[PDB]
């Protein structure tokens, strides 16, 4: 349990290090892959059932991991210029995102200016 | 007539070359502004031709009978309906003539900038139609606030695009409850998607 929270926090960590000097694309994929937070559907939900479990260490850690996410969603999906663009995704995700951080906001610092990333 | 004819040979000199456009402001009035309106589109006179049309729906009837007729909404003369059928020509002309834009902004915005409640309500009615519908929820309007909830019983793309337009939570709450509570034919899925929805807006 130790080592795993251990991995957890690096994991973030090498996340932060390609979030800005750029590397959007790939802060995605990472934070995916932590499966904290929901890309797939609705399941925002389950996350919040999956969310009280959480350790100490990570359930504190949870906001900059929503906003991260809203951020290279936002500035990856700049409305692009002028062909296969399927800005649906990445789409979803903010969707789910914001699902997720709509449930647990009180459970959280209290800065769902997310909105304000959200937005343009 | 004679009037009408000296406006024609107005905007005529104008067609062959800013002055004959005001002048054509001073004398403009019905059906036959609709040839003369194809003249001011020949040099792109998209915004002002639309100020135009409206100004003109509203010296007929000044003023708000036509309000008056719809509220009855009867088919019987009440206020006069004739004021109703009248306007609504010019309307088409004005929707006729943003279709033809496709600097489309500069001749949009002056429409939406405008005070006028039959304008606008028929304006996003003639969206709609277009399934322009999505556009609807950025006007700014403040006509659009009660299109949109006078509308609000395909009205469910309405509703969709209400909901969505709260940027307010308990607003957009509560119109979701709505739509799942709602007596036209919406799958449970929906139903329940509604309600999380509503539910996160918590």
């Amino acid at each position: 349990f130790v080592d795993s929270t251990f991995y957890l926090l690096l994991d973030l960590i090498t996340f932060f290090d390609e979030y800005h000097s750029g590397h959007i694309d790939r802060a995605f994929d990472i934070i995916e892959r932590l499966k904290l937070v929901p890309l797939n559907q609705e399941s925002v939900e389950e996350r919040v059932a999956a969310f009280r479990n959480f350790s100490d260490e990570i359930r504190h850690n949870l906001s900059e991991v929503l906003l991260a996410t809203m951020n290279i969603l936002f500035t990856q999906f700049k409305r692009l210029k002028g062909i296969e663009d399927r800005d649906s995704q990445l789409r979803s995700q903010a969707r789910t995102l914001i699902t997720f951080a709509g449930m647990i906001p009180y459970r959280t610092s209290g800065d769902t200016n997310a909105r304000l990333v959200q937005m343009e | 007539d004679a009037i009408c004819s000296k406006a024609n040979e107005l905007l005529q000199r104008s067609r062959q070359v800013r002055e004959s456009l005001k002048e054509y402001q001073k004398i403009s009035n019905q059906v036959d502004l609709s040839n003369v309106c194809a003249q001011y589109r020949q040099v792109r006179f998209y915004e002002g031709v639309v100020e135009l049309s409206l100004t003109a729906a509203e010296k007929k009837d000044p003023q708000g009978l036509g309000l008056h007729f719809y509220k009855h909404g009867e088919p019987e003369e009440d206020v006069g309906l004739q004021a109703f059928q009248e306007r609504l020509n010019s309307y088409k002309c004005i929707t006729d003539t943003l279709q033809e834009l496709v600097e489309a902004g500069h001749h949009f915005e002056q429409m939406l900038k405008l005070s006028q409640r039959l304008f606008s309500i028929a304006l996003y009615n003639w969206l709609i139609q277009v399934d322009l519908a999505d556009k609807l929820l950025q006007v700014a309007s403040p006509f659009l606030e009660p299109h949109l909830v006078r509308m609000a019983k395909r009205y469910m793309d309405l509703l969709w695009r209400y909901y969505e337009k709260n940027r307010s939570f308990s607003n957009a709450a509560r119109v979701l409850s709505r739509l799942a509570d709602m007596h036209t034919e919406i799958s449970l899925q929906q139903r329940l998607e509604y309600i999380a929805r509503a539910i996160l807006s918590a």
